[PDB]
């Protein structure tokens, strides 16, 4: 049984979403790559470089035109004619558009591809722009977070393969399954919020008992993600559980909503 | 065409030009060009960072307490190291001292990162330069088992296991969907492992891809998540409670038990899988002990890392030594000072940035990040680079130098520095390693050497992880639970104007953040990162950086298949997002 | 002393009396007494349950919806199976049909339990009767690796691994703190493995102890926790949401992924570790294919289990066949009806209970649990038993019979029933297994056979786990998400007076709960559990139960060291808390 | 040398021993091989009958005053104690002999702590918790049915590492894991606060993870770590899988009315 072809491209990014993907505990990234999909192009992991990598790219998007999923990590910069991000000597945006033209659907991994993320924070030196402002004629699934949760990434992939359909999305294009509710709506410290039991300074007695981080700047009340339920790294923790407020990292523009430590 | 001499090399751009763009199996975006002579030997090498984001610009005007979170997103591969450098820089500026447990935990975070990052680089990034994956399909599973059992006590070595791995590979490839193996260099004459060693390596590639996810559970416990864990100015946010009500809301005995279990498994994997594999790659590729030396016999740099005495960044505290060697004089390891304006400086005469005077180097406290895409004549157009012009501006990477010298940073650099300072564990480890390969000490100064030192360091770090955990537990047994200092959390407590330097040794080398705070906000934030050093373009003297030097003089078997270029570049573990930030 | 004949045995209590109290490496409290003749052959065997709690009394007056939680605490070893029987019984009483996914998930819970329980029994409970742990210290690690590799593709077989396991044991025993190994039977002449096989088995003991914790993650996903997961009358409480807002609050794709990953790992361990170990024990202990037969060549019973058609408990639906064989006539598998008062009955003439007439058996719908501690004329006193009096009351276990026949239940019983009904998978598996041992089919009817069938069933159950998971996913792909039927949740909707039977095949055999509901409350709740069958005391005819029969005619090498008694008893996997409830 | 531990079993279902072997960190293997000396344990020991009685006697004599005694289950006072018989005598005699030599006692589970299911009405056997029989020794109560596997192992590692008993509340439960209620750290609390409740099984509320209070959840009165530490290597806990807390770590939880009534 042929595996679904996936082309994974990288714009301006820090590679955290690729790193998150390989952290997947179930299915293991190994098993995704060997058994679930055909990861046919991926700068971070592929053997071929340079002209050989260009040949793979061109062959896959031609042979599987209309039939591959395009995964995009990072974003294109509009500044300097696009030459803030160069691939094969030309603007990354050209490779994005060419890849997007042949895709059946596009997964925008991370807050970078979804919204802009850190490079788009004020004053956005490069005019970094999210994928959906450039590609306007394809289904785009936004999977935001900096990075998204590893097992969320793999669960979205498995859903698409198993059910042969895209996940249903909210009005922003985020999968309902993992972005339908706020962090604060499933936070295990909510009892403390409800009771006015707050950490007021780091490592105070409240902090040592797991009191709410709202007065420390937690953005859980405005942030949609699965961190408080599905959690991180095979359920080991999430930001709040280890004592830091949510930064709001799955939400558009989160770097520019004031200090992480103001409420 | 032109020719000039620098650092013992003859830089000559006559002859055929080869381009490798994109460089894959790195983090981020890189382009490499070389010229080769009629004997297919590289006579010119050109390192180009093909991305920029501008974190130094974005950081202006931010709250210094928030800075770590921004700069952490410089890179998701070396995730955490920029946050560590940031909190160090901000604490140095303001005058904050953290509690001992915060320092210990920070050292745990960094050691965990070294283990994880070095492991993934060895297999997932560099490994396919050395292991011919397709040739694994020709191996005999019993002979593979025999080989593995000769090299290691690792349990997973049965003939059936190797047959199952081989069969998985066979089924994967059979339908033509080769994925990440498509259009590789398989069969190239520089692949020297026997088929059994290729099957062993490939099995390990898979085992490492799985296992790596477990190592970062330590970052999840202390830092909430990986990638991109959380930190604070003043210590760490992961408050500890062992024996009081509400320990369920804090780092408690069960959470510490989890960390210990990960540490043991991480040491076992490194010591019994990665280490023997690195030695085996060495045994079958000894000629690469003489290829890719570059600057590693001339100039190497370490800032040092892992302060064992909390808030003391001096020589007696740092567990990983700092120092500089220049002119090949390894008998005189020189002291480094990151405030001295005559030491670290960055040039941009060959980079896409503006300075008022591009013939001079700027220390980071006088640093300027004013992007200027100006490739000049590149045989194409501004949006179509056919050939970079290395006589002018050719990279998004600034050119750092130390006292005007071009330096190599990273595992090989650090190993050389520690060896030549007389660190006993390092001397013993390097001597035993080179003895086992029947190579002279000089064999480490090479592309093979970079890989060997990287494995050595992973083993070193796994041992230090236990040491740090034991130090944490000792404090907890003595009733010392503190994880944060908050005396200077509020901006009303800070100097109106101050500046600070945060430094460490990231997996790829010497990292520094220079920050200036004014009126409660970041006034300047400049980063010089290890791949900035290594991937550096040229300076006003035409001096070449570590990558360009290492590529010089290298024979290529097949010009159109750049395996030798990939081997050397991958040996440095390029992080291009880091380099450009 | 007396002597009488029953079921082809001569029960003779002359001769030396041996007592084994406590029986260890079982669940709960058991005492066993035997008489041996001058040839050290067992001529009398006495099975005594030495505990009682009275769940059937405690359940009176409870809400039927709560019953599953109470009866789940009958036992923590076969955890979940009493909850399953309970919900089946209450649903049968009230007239509730559950949705298909609830039934599939219940089947997953039971298959998961069979895998876990069988695995742990094989290594942690029975294993030390066959493996001489101390003799593992004499093995050669290479020869151990060679043995393991000849038997299995399991990866973990290196000489270094076996040397490390061996050194761990050596370190453990070096201080003279032998823990669970202290004062064992090591060196007994009935230990027949070579040292290499002992080291292999001991390594596997450790691997199984570690791995078993993973299997029950499936219980944690659908049932909240293990031990003692949660259930509901009407289906399961683990609501499913794959593709809608709020999936983070339900069984979603990530939770299902976790389940699939466990299922694959569980199958792999069972198939490549437990299976070849069971075969190896067989190969070195073939004489035990003729020891401990007991009732297994005469009378065997299964109710059947794993209804594949939701709410249909008939023959076409049950994936594990039901049926009864008596008189050694395996050509006539007879149908079992748990409502028929002439079929299942319990006797208490030799048990510590009161009936109005103790010479007759009571079907569970007429059951009575009125405890009466009355050991009569023991050697000793009623608080200091030296010798039970088996001519009168001698156990907390009631004596079930089927149409008046004494039956064996459990993996061997089921295997015989399925084999002789012509279940193709079972026929094939048994045939292949006995062929590999060069033993006739009759060799399963034995103590060795009980062990082999338990391993066979673990493999069967691991395969069924995948089958059930695939069915659940097929329903989800079709938009069929329902997990509970709640139209009869409220007591006002129930019949004023009704009764029901819930049955299944627990790891140890045929399980039934009989419940009567009146005016919204439990009016009667009677359990007959698999170790109640096997550990049964005698009936008014003097007929012996499965344990007492299996012990008959057994040679003992050393009367003071009851290794042969432990081997046979442990082969049935005794659950005494279950037996007495 | 490793700290000697004698583990005995009264009337019980063996759920606490099963829980213990589920430990993920440290693995039970490693606890047994490297952290303690598990010197008597009916469930796992090789020796049976007279050989098991010799181990018992040898250990409590040779290590008198120096072993930890773990107790699972409880003694029945009915029928002169012969609802639970060991070596032909009442279990309670073995409990008392073991307790007399112990340095400290761990009461694993709600059985040993409080009574659990056998003590529920009408308590046919007169099952009685350990602290009503043993009155002159430290008893650490570790309740739950069973307690969480990694809680059990964390308590053991604490005792070994820090060479001291955990600090306890006024009921003898370790503050570290029993200091707060389930409901004080429950991830569904937002829904409780909002009046967002499951009203019948598998309704739309249940499918979004709403609060189980109206389905009988006893989280608000139950002290344990299930909602934070969670179960089976953090995989789940009762509420996360859709069932209200039964209250299983609390004295008398079987007899507080239906599990499904508020
Ligand atoms: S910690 Fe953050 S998400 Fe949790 S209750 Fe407090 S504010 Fe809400
Ligand atoms: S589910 Fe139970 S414990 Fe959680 S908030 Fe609701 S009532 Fe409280
Ligand atoms: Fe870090 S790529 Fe993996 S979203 Fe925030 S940086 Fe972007
Ligand atoms: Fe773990 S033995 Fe199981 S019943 Fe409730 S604690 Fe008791
Ligand atoms: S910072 Fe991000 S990782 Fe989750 S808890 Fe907040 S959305
Ligand atoms: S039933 Fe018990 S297991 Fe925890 S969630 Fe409630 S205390
Ligand atoms: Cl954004
Ligand atoms: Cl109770
Ligand atoms: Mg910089
Ligand atoms: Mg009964």
């Amino acid at each position: 049984k042929p595996r679904i072809p996936v082309v994974w491209i990288h714009g301006l990014e820090c590679t955290c979403c690729t790193e998150s993907f390989i952290r997947s505990a179930h299915p293991l990234a190994k098993d995704v790559i060997l058994s679930l999909i055909s990861l046919d192009y991926d700068d971070t992991l592929m053997a071929a470089a340079g002209t050989q990598a260009e040949e793979v790219f061109e062959d896959i998007i031609t042979q599987y035109n209309g039939k591959y999923i395009l995964a995009v990590e990072g974003n294109p910069p509009l500044g300097e004619q696009g030459m803030f991000c160069i691939s094969s000597g030309r603007p990354f945006i050209e490779k994005l558009k060419r890849a997007a033209a042949g895709a059946s659907a596009i997964i925008a991994w991370g807050t970078c591809a979804s919204w802009g993320c850190v490079q788009a924070a004020r004053p956005n030196p490069t005019q970094a722009t999210p994928i959906d402002k450039v590609i306007t004629d394809k289904p785009i699934i936004k999977v935001p977070g900096c990075p998204p949760i590893p097992d969320v990434m793999s669960a979205i992939i498995t859903y698409m393969v198993t059910f042969d359909r895209l996940p249903d999305v909210d009005r922003m294009g985020r999968p309902l399954m993992f972005y339908g509710q706020r962090i604060h709506d499933k936070c295990y410290r909510r009892a403390h919020f409800d009771a006015g039991e707050f950490v007021q300074s780091w490592d105070d007695d409240a902090a040592r008992k797991g009191y709410c981080l709202y007065k420390m700047g937690c953005k859980g009340p405005t942030t949609y993600n699965a961190c408080s339920s599905t959690r991180w790294n095979d359920g080991v923790s999430f930001p709040i559980q280890s004592g830091h407020g949510c930064l709001g990292c799955a939400e558009n523009g989160f770097w520019d909503r004031g200090s992480f430590y103001s409420r | 065409s032109t020719q000039y001499e620098t650092q013992g090399y003859t830089i000559n751009n006559a002859g055929r030009r080869l381009v490798v763009d994109p460089i894959t199996r790195i983090e981020g975006h890189m382009r490499c060009e070389v010229n080769i002579n009629d004997q297919n030997v590289i006579t010119n090498a050109v390192s180009c960072g093909t991305m920029f984001r501008g974190l130094e610009i974005i950081l202006q005007g931010r709250d210094p307490r928030d800075a770590w979170a921004f700069v952490e997103r410089i890179c998701g591969v070396c995730t955490g190291v920029h946050a560590l450098a940031s909190v160090y820089a901000i604490e140095d500026a303001i005058g904050i001292k953290v509690p001992d447990n915060a320092n210990i935990i920070r050292n745990i975070m960094l050691a965990t990162l070294w283990c994880h990052d070095h492991l993934v680089h060895f297999y997932q990034l560099a490994g396919m330069d050395w292991i011919d994956v397709l040739d694994a399909l020709k191996a005999d599973p019993r002979k593979t088992s025999e080989l593995a059992q000769s090299l290691s006590s690792w349990p997973k070595s049965s003939p059936g296991y190797f047959f199952d791995v081989q069969n998985r590979l066979k089924k994967f490839v059979e339908g033509g969907q080769l994925g990440i193996f498509r259009n590789g260099y398989w069969g190239h004459p520089q692949y020297k492992l026997p088929p059994e060693a290729n099957l062993m390596g490939f099995a390990h590639y898979l085992e490492a891809l799985d296992f790596q996810r477990e190592i970062v559970k330590i970052h999840a416990v202390f830092g909430g998540k990986n990638p991109h864990p959380n930190w604070i100015v003043g210590g760490m946010p992961c408050a500890i409670n062992i024996d009081e009500s509400g320990a369920v809301g804090a780092v408690n005995m069960e959470r510490l038990n989890l960390v210990q279990s990960i540490i043991t498994r991480t040491a076992d994997f490194i010591n019994n899988v990665m280490i023997p594999d690195a030695l085996a790659i060495g045994q079958f590729n000894k000629p690469w002990s003489e290829i890719g030396t570059g600057l590693s016999d001339k100039c190497v740099l370490s800032y040092g890392a892992f302060p064992d005495i909390a808030n003391d960044f001096g020589e007696k505290s740092l567990l990983m030594p700092g120092g500089a060697v220049i002119n090949g004089d390894f008998n005189n390891v020189l002291p480094v000072d990151l405030v001295d304006p005559q030491q670290v400086q960055e040039f941009v005469d060959h980079a896409w940035y503006r300075y008022p005077n591009d013939q001079v180097g700027r220390h980071p406290f006088d640093g300027i990040t004013d992007p200027w895409y100006n490739p000049g004549d590149v045989k194409g157009s501004d949006t179509n680079i056919q050939q970079l012009n290395e006589q002018e501006r050719y990279s998004w990477i600034k050119a750092p130098r130390w006292r005007g010298n071009a330096m190599e940073v990273g595992p090989l650099a650090r190993t050389l520095i520690a060896y030549h300072k007389g660190d006993a564990a390092t001397v013993e480890s390097v001597d035993r390693m080179m003895s086992a390969l029947n190579l002279p000490l000089s064999g480490i100064q090479s592309t093979l050497g970079r890989i060997l030192c990287r494995a050595h360091e992973a083993q070193w770090a796994a041992g230090k992880l236990q040491y740090f955990f034991d130090k944490l537990m000792t404090n907890l047994k003595n009733g010392n639970l503190a994880t944060a200092s908050t005396e200077k959390w509020e901006p009303a407590t800070w100097p109106t104007e101050c500046r600070g330097v945060g430094f460490t040794e990231a997996p790829r080398g010497a990292l520094g953040h220079w920050a200036a705070i004014r009126d409660g906000k970041i006034d300047l934030y400049q980063c010089v990162v290890p791949t900035t050093w290594n991937a550096s373009p040229r300076d006003p003297k035409g001096q070449i950086g570590a990558y360009e030097a290492a590529l010089m003089n290298t024979k290529m078997a097949i010009p159109e298949q750049p395996l030798e270029i990939l081997r050397t570049l991958h040996s440095f573990d390029p992080c291009l997002a880091c380099s450009t930030h």
